[PDB]
């Protein structure tokens, strides 16, 4: 459950995301999930913001291009309960 | 063939398949802290001891790979073929005639993951294959 | 009789396999058609080869050179390929004798990168380095070649055994001018090829 799941931006502005994350049948609270990107990187806890009890929010800052990878030409973005990620995830194009 | 030569040219195998799994997954590097659901059906979450247990991962592992639509992911699957074959040599050379039985998979899971999850698929599963060569690699010995 | 020698090529990349073989005994066929079979084995060449039954023709084109060219593409690196070269026509077949290659005894590395060199004023050796190529994992010796700059160029050649060393020492006769060095680089044991030199890299 992702909204939007892809978004286009030239290099120069900022980015943002929402996402809700379903477990079985419960849904986590928000204050304990964690941004992933790119399963490789950790974002610092000054990225985020609370819409509500429900919706993790992000909020990237001076974007760079991204860097191809393989055949791939977009860069993934997961959100994860401790250091569980489900298996869907946002797109990301520059 | 002398068993030696067997042991050498697997052993080498392992280093090689190793080193193209390193730096093919440089560019789709991953962090060992983060687990996602729904690829429970991949191994690398315990030790291999047994032969027959070695058999059927390495076998998992060649469906799962030969399950993703890539050149190079391609390659990989058939040097794991060839591993496969060299480790049968390997068990057979030991004189125990227990009656080969391989097969035994239902991965309905494995193409619901490919139809939406190809990227998380494809880096877990060779993260999770080089640390199962890993593995092997110290429990030949 | 018919007599074709087979030449086989491998890339340093273990991705891409070569093979030529030279067309001097045909010409004098008329209207002979020409084509490959190959067929591939579980493990390893064979002792004593021999046609299989059952074969995979693969197509070759024709180069400018005079030698017939193409490829196999994916490779394996441990399974044995038996191919030959058969010639079709209206008064029965025939049938070349053929020729075992084993896939990892036929391949060629990548030259050496990042090649450097200094004068130690202290001593008298010459100081040289290199870096094995990522490919192949097997250990390697390596060979060494010096000399002055200018036009012409009267080299010597040294080598070195221990495949482990990337260092080297060198007696040498003149320190105050530059020396030019290159190095190449092949499996151990014997199988594969020479591979080139290394670009030039000049002294200080
Ligand atoms: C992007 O964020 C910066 C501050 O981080 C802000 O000043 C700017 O208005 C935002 N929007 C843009 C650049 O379109
Ligand atoms: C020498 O290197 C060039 C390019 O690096 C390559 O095309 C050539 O095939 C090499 N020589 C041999 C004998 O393979």
């Amino acid at each position: 459950v992702y909204f939007p799941p892809k978004i286009l931006t030239s290099v120069g502005s900022n980015a943002s995301f929402h996402c809700i994350y379903k477990n079985e049948n419960q849904i986590i609270s928000s204050k304990q999930i964690v941004w992933w990107r790119n399963l490789a990187e950790k974002i610092p806890e000054i990225q985020y913001s609370i819409v509500s009890d429900r919706v993790s929010k992000v909020t990237f800052s001076n974007l760079k291009a991204t860097r191809p990878r393989g055949k791939f030409t977009y860069d993934a973005v997961y959100c994860c309960n401790e250091q569980a990620c489900h298996h869907r995830y946002a797109e990301l194009y520059v | 063939v002398p068993i030696q030569k067997v042991q050498d040219d697997t052993k080498t195998l392992i280093k090689t398949i190793v080193t193209r799994i390193n730096d093919i997954s440089h560019t789709q590097s991953v962090s060992a802290k983060q687990r996602v659901t729904g690829l429970d059906f991949i191994p690398g979450l315990h030790p291999i001891l047994s032969l027959s247990k070695m058999d059927q991962t390495l076998a998992v592992y060649q469906q799962v790979l030969t399950s993703l639509p890539s050149q190079n992911v391609l390659q990989i699957a058939n040097d794991l073929e060839n591993l496969r074959d060299l480790l049968h040599l390997l068990a057979f050379s030991k004189s125990c005639s227990l009656p080969q039985t391989s097969g035994l998979q239902k991965p309905e899971s494995l193409d619901g993951v490919l139809e939406a999850s190809l990227y998380s698929t494809e880096v877990v599963a060779l993260s999770r294959l080089q640390g199962s060569l890993q593995d092997i690699l110290q429990q030949l010995d």
